[PDB]
């Protein structure tokens, strides 16, 4: 067939502590801000804190399967 | 209280010129009241100055200073030129004055 | 309301002092522009005579530059024709004018890319991160209609679809077309494309510290050679008395 | 055109060497470098403690910058 | 006794002083560039349209 | 006369100024950026013709016109950057040598000092229409930004800047006529140059200890010529490296692109050298009032020489005063940096207090410190 | 008077062939000199490059 | 710019006596639905987002 | 090379602009040296004898 | 004025027919190189009658 490496190596790094942490707290936002119908909340930080930590650990390997 | 002598001997020591072996006087800004006074120093005590002078020049493009023996020492520092500076600006402020009369 | 991401930094085979550009890379990468970025976007600093030498042969590149049809004249009735590219000939741009690109993509204007690495902080590395980090928002953001989702791009809206996709095309050296894989060439590429000179400035550069290096050390014994003659000398002061 | 007008100066006496009699950088470790820590040594708590200072008012308000930018939790509680 | 020699046939005389430099410089240039390519070259091994070139020539 | 080198009506005169010219025997490095911003000045010069020699001011081809020249001219790019960094080069060694005099009291050469704040106003007019040229997004605003501060001065504002913009915004009779007083002022420069040169030779350098040196007085060849060589070369390594290995360290991006009236950048920062005063501009929130700030720090210049209370000449014997220069240096980074900040607390404050105690340590506190050294000293 | 004065000691410096006091300096002279100048010569090839 | 009724109104409710520029809403247009402007900062000259 | 092409065209102008507006401050300059030189001797005269006895 | 060849021509009309006294400073520019000629020329000539050469 085909495969990324990316999709490999972001679902290797999403397993990483600093990841489950932050992935466990955007689900929390996620989940209070889809539930209400009058809040301005919204989860960009979290999101962000996610993917930060993410892909900061997906730089260091991607290339190395690339070519 | 010695409140002063406490504070001057810290700060001369701070200062650091006596490191070259340059007197207080020696440091002056030779504006135009020191010219004047400088003219007026003894033959002896301006050809040592002049030592003193060319000698810490010496020094400070070698990046050196003298040993800690060498160095003059707060109560032994001359003010050899205070004397008659005072006498040329006192002399300088009664033309002044007199100019205005 | 001014959140955002800043892209990590991967290590291009060209970001060290003395690292030249992975040509295969920027080979490549060339095709991705051909074949997929340049139905938007134009790069009115490159022309094919460019790629001579750098990525394709002499013989490649006339064979690209002919590939297009370009606009001349005008002739003896003073009218304009359609002729076949010449290597001298830049890249030729989508559209007629921003007004009609925009026309074509929703109000919105893909910049030209001939200095996109330089007029974006992160260079590279942004521009990568742009290219694969494509998602849904997050919970509470709303993105509106025509704009994509993009946490890399300021604001996180951004009008560009997602460019590329595996397999979008087949690179002719039968490396495997992966969006990562596609993404870090046409990259490679847009560096190049930004700065041509690249590898030539890291070469004068290696020279440039031998020299300096060479000349500033013989200049150090110099000055303190002639210099010595003050810094050794000494004086006493011998009074008559 | 200046030497020979500059300063009027008696009994000094001075010594110096060709060039090529001495070396150009002698007494490295003996004297050198022991000078410029001397050097260094007299000069770090004048200098340093401003730019200290500097450093970490910088510190401060860029984390606090950064601190603003973050969510209050406090502000979707109920 | 190089240094001597060297004094003698080419540091001594202003004029032959020049000569050195002038064909020093030339001798310079000539292996300094070289060496530099080479270095140059070597660190990037593999990724230079030289390394490359093999490939599509073909006329 | 029996030697040419003093005879010769022109030799003669580079005789005396780089030959047989007394120095005193102890200056330091800090008297090497002297030297170094002349050269700065031919190095300019002569890249800045190399690349007029491509240019075209138009609004329509400016920016394409620097970009067939780093892309078509042979070396063009290499020219460009040893423009575009020796201009940041020469800020460098224009800071410095200003440092120098500050600390050593070389202003109490005051025509040498006067003509060298001359020489700064115009190092910086020179630089803002040079900058506009490439007319990228930074060039086209920074000139929006800086032209429209004339307009806060009373009555004649509005009219000094519609005359200055040649029309009713910045435009191509700008550019045009930026082009022309780039390629003049610089040549200017060199003149004043010359002026403050004379000046100063009608004493001589002063030196490190601020103590007559006409007991120890040197030729300034070899042993300056050869030290300022050195430095030379020591100064030139930085500049080439970041030159050749990092080009883009100091601009900014948003200059890759053409400028367009219509869209101001988001965050509209100066280059490094220009923060500190930036950042003084916008701490009185006021458009007069921070026109006068921004004015007065650098015209406090002037006023140096006549805050000079101590009896001595340099701070090299001044220890309080030592802390107090090293508080103004900090003092000055810290500007640097809230320039490149946002408007927004904590910068906000930060910066009104860097601006206030920057005046607060000239005006105030270096007489008073060196009144209060002065008795220390018992005098 | 003049008689009572003497050179200092510069052995502190002195290149170490003319450390010695009774060994001819000139001997090692044009070694000295053609180092010094060597030195010079490479810095105008360099300079010239 | 085309401001819609409820814009319209919150540029009635504005203490004039209270602003730098002592002008009221309607003072500025022809047609409360339009507003029309020339973009450019009156400070330093950049344009209003 | 003077051209910076085949045939006097637009390199040839805009460096020809850069040295029009260059040259006339090279005149001023030599100006400075042509009445330095001057003054070694001051002008001469229509009769061409010396005038040291009526300046 | 504007080094292009595309534009130079052009951009000297625009300073005769569009600037303030454009035209009348080029006619200053124009002929004060004559002028220029035409003093040298006497100063050279002045120069060669009287020895002024020596
Ligand atoms: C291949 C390339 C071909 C090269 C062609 C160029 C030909 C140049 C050769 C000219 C001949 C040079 C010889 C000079 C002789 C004069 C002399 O005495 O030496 C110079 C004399 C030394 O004196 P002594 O040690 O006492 O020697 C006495 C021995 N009898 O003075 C010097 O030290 C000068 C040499 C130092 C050079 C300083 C330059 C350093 C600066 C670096 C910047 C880099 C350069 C970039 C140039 C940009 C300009 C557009
Ligand atoms: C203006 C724009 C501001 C931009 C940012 C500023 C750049 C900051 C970079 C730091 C510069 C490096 C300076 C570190 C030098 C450390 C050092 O050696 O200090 C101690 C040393 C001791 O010397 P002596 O008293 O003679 O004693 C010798 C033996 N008795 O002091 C010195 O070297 C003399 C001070 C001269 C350096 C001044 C340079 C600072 C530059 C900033 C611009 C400031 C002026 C503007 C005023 C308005
Ligand atoms: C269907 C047209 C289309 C294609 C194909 C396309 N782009 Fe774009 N691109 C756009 C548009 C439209 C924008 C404008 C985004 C905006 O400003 O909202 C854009 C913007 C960008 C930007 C960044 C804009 C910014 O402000 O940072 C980059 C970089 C970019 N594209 C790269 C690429 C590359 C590389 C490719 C090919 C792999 C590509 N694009 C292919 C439409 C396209
Ligand atoms: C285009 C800018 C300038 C050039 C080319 C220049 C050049 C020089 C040169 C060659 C010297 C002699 C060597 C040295 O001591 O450094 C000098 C000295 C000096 N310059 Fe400048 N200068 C410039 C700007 C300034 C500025 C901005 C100031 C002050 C605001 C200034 C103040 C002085 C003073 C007072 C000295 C005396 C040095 C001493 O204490 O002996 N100069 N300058
Ligand atoms: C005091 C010396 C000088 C300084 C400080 C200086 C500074 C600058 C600056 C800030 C730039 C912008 C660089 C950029 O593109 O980012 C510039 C552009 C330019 N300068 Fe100068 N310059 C100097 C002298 C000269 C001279 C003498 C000329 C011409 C005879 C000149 C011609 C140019 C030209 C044509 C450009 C436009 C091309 C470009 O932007 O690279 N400059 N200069
Ligand atoms: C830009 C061109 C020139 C300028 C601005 C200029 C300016 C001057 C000035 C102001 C004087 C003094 C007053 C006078 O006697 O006229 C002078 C004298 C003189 N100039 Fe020139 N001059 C120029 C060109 C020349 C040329 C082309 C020659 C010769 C080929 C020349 C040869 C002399 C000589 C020999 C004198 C001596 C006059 C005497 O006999 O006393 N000048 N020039
Ligand atoms: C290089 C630069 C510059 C150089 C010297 C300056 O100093 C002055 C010159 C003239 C008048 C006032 C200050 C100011 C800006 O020119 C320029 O356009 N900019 N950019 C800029 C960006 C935002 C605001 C203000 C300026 C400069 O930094
Ligand atoms: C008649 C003489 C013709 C000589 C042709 C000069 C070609 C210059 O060739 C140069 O070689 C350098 C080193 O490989 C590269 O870095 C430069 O980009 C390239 O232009
Ligand atoms: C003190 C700094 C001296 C700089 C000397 C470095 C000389 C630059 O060397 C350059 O290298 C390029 C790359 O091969 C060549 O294409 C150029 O022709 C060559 O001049
Ligand atoms: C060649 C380097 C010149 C540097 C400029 C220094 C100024 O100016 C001075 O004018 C006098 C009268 O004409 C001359 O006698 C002096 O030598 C000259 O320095
Ligand atoms: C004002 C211009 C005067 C002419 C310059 C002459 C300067 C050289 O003149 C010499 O100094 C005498
Ligand atoms: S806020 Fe200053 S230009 Fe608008």
């Amino acid at each position: 067939e085909l495969v990324d490496p990316l999709t490999t190596i972001r679902e290797h790094c999403e397993q990483t502590e600093k990841c489950v942490k932050a992935r466990e707290r955007l689900e929390l936002c996620d989940a209070r801000v889809s539930s209400r119908s009058h809040t301005e909340e919204q989860c960009t930080e979290e999101l962000f804190d996610f993917l930060h930590a993410r892909d900061h650990c997906v730089a260091h390997k991607l290339f190395n399967k690339l070519k | 209280g010695r409140l002063m002598d406490r504070i001057r001997k810290w700060y001369y020591n701070a200062a650091g010129f006596n490191k070259y072996g340059l007197m207080r006087d020696d440091t002056l800004y030779e504006d135009d009241d020191v010219k004047e006074a400088l003219k007026r120093l003894p033959e002896d005590l301006y050809n040592e100055r002049m030592f003193r002078i060319k000698r810490a020049l010496d020094l400070s493009l070698k990046h050196r200073i003298l040993p800690k023996e060498q160095w003059v020492k707060y109560e032994e520092d001359k003010p050899y030129l205070e004397p008659y500076l005072k006498e040329v600006i006192r002399e300088r402020l009664e033309r002044e004055a007199w100019n205005k009369k | 309301g001014e959140l955002e991401l800043h892209p990590p930094a991967f290590p291009w085979s060209h970001g060290g002092p003395l690292s030249a550009l992975d040509h295969s890379s920027v080979r490549r990468g060339f095709q991705v522009y051909k074949q997929v970025c340049s139905a938007c976007h134009s790069m009115d600093y490159v022309a094919f005579r460019n790629l001579i030498g750098v990525t394709h042969t002499e013989a490649e590149a006339k064979a690209l530059a002919e590939e297009v049809e370009v606009q001349d004249g005008p002739d003896e009735n003073g009218e304009l024709f359609m002729r076949p590219g010449k290597i001298s000939d830049y890249f030729p741009k989508p559209y007629p004018n921003p007004e009609a690109a925009r026309a074509a993509n929703n109000g919105a204007l893909p910049p030209d890319l001939s200095y996109i690495v330089n007029a974006r902080h992160g260079g590279e590395d942004y521009v990568f991160s742009l290219l694969t980090g494509y998602c849904d928002p997050p919970a509470g953001v709303v993105v509106r209609e025509g704009l994509h989702y993009n946490p890399y791009f300021p604001g996180q809206a951004i009008g560009m679809a997602p460019p590329i996709y595996n397999e979008i095309l087949e690179y002719d050296d039968g490396t495997p077309a992966t969006m990562s894989q596609i993404a870090k060439d046409v990259c490679t590429f847009l560096r190049w494309a930004a700065e041509p000179e690249h590898d030539q400035r890291k070469r004068m550069g290696l020279k440039m510290l031998l020299i300096s290096a060479l000349l500033t050390s013989l200049l150090y014994y110099m000055k303190r050679h002639k210099w010595s003659v003050l810094k050794s000398r000494k004086m006493a002061y011998r009074p008559p008395k | 055109i200046h030497f020979g007008n500059l300063a009027r100066v008696r009994h000094i006496i001075t010594y110096s060497l060709s060039p090529f009699e001495q070396r150009a950088i002698p007494n490295i470790f003996s004297d050198a470098l022991p000078n410029v820590w001397r050097r260094f040594s007299s000069q770090v708590f004048k200098v340093a403690p401003p730019f200290l200072g500097a450093y970490l008012l910088y510190s401060w308000g860029t984390q606090e910058f950064e601190r603003l930018k973050r969510k209050n939790p406090a502000d979707y509680e109920n | 006794a190089l240094l001597r020699q060297a004094y003698s046939a080419l540091f001594r005389r202003t004029s032959t002083f020049a000569l050195t430099v002038v064909l020093g410089a030339v001798l310079f240039e000539r292996a300094f560039d070289q060496g530099a390519d080479a270095i140059f070259e070597h660190l990037n091994e593999g990724k230079l349209w030289k390394h490359i070139k093999h490939k599509y020539e073909a006329s | 006369a029996p030697n040419i080198r003093k005879s010769h009506p022109l030799l003669k005169m580079i005789n005396n100024s780089l030959i047989d010219l007394p120095a005193p025997s102890n200056i330091s490095a800090w008297w090497n950026f002297g030297s170094l911003l002349a050269v700065c000045l031919m190095t300019q010069i002569l890249t800045g013709l190399l690349l007029a020699m491509h240019y075209t001011a138009d609004t329509s081809l400016a920016f394409s016109s620097v970009a067939h020249t780093c892309r078509n001219v042979q070396y063009g790019w290499l020219i460009r950057n040893l423009h575009a960094n020796g201009a940041s080069f020469f800020f460098i060694c224009i800071f410095l040598h200003i440092g120098r005099g500050l600390y050593y009291g070389s202003y109490l050469y005051k025509e040498t000092w006067n003509t060298g704040v001359i020489l700064l106003l115009t190092l910086m007019a020179t630089a803002f229409v040079g900058y506009v040229l490439p007319w990228g997004q930074m060039s086209f605003w920074g000139a929006t930004v800086i032209t429209n501060l004339f307009s806060a001065i009373p009555y004649i504002g509005h009219t000094l800047v519609e005359w200055a913009w040649g029309g009713f915004s910045v435009d191509n009779p700008t550019l045009t006529r930026f082009f022309a007083l780039h390629f003049l002022l610089p040549f200017a420069i060199a003149g004043i140059t010359i002026i403050h040169l004379t000046f100063l030779h009608e004493s001589g350098s002063n030196n490190p200890l601020g103590i007559s040196s006409d007991s120890d007085k040197i030729p300034f060849h070899p042993y300056y010529s050869f030290k300022d060589i050195l430095g030379l070369t020591l100064m030139l390594t930085p500049f080439l490296t970041l030159a050749l290995f990092s080009p883009n360290l100091l601009g900014d991006p948003e200059n890759f692109t053409p400028a367009n009236p219509l869209v101001t950048p988001p965050h509209i920062k100066p280059e490094w050298y220009f923060l500190f005063a930036y950042a003084i501009l916008r701490s009185i929130p006021n458009k007069l009032g921070g026109v006068l700030a921004l004015a007065a720090s650098v015209l406090i210049l002037f006023l140096i020489p006549f805050l000079h209370k101590s009896k001595q000449r340099t701070m090299t014997f001044r220890p309080l005063s030592q802390t107090l220069f090293w508080l103004l240096v900090a003092n000055l980074l810290i500007l640097t940096w809230i320039g490149s900040q946002p408007v927004e607390h904590p910068f906000i404050i930060i910066g009104q207090m860097a601006s206030l105690s920057y005046f607060t340590i000239l005006l105030i506190l270096f007489p008073t410190i060196g009144t209060l050294e002065n008795k220390m000293l018992n005098y | 008077v003049h008689n009572d004065v003497t050179v200092p000691d510069f052995s502190a410096y002195r290149r170490e062939d003319v450390m010695d006091a009774t060994t001819s300096s000139q001997t090692s002279s044009e070694d000295r000199k053609g180092f010094s100048y060597l030195v010079t010569a490479t810095a105008c090839v360099a300079t010239a490059y | 710019r085309h401001r819609t009724q409820a814009e319209i109104n919150q540029e009635a409710e504005v203490d004039v006596s209270k602003l730098r520029d002592p002008q009221h809403d309607l003072d500025r247009v022809k047609k409360p639905e339009w507003v029309i402007l020339v973009g450019v900062c009156t400070h330093l000259g950049c344009v209003p987002i």
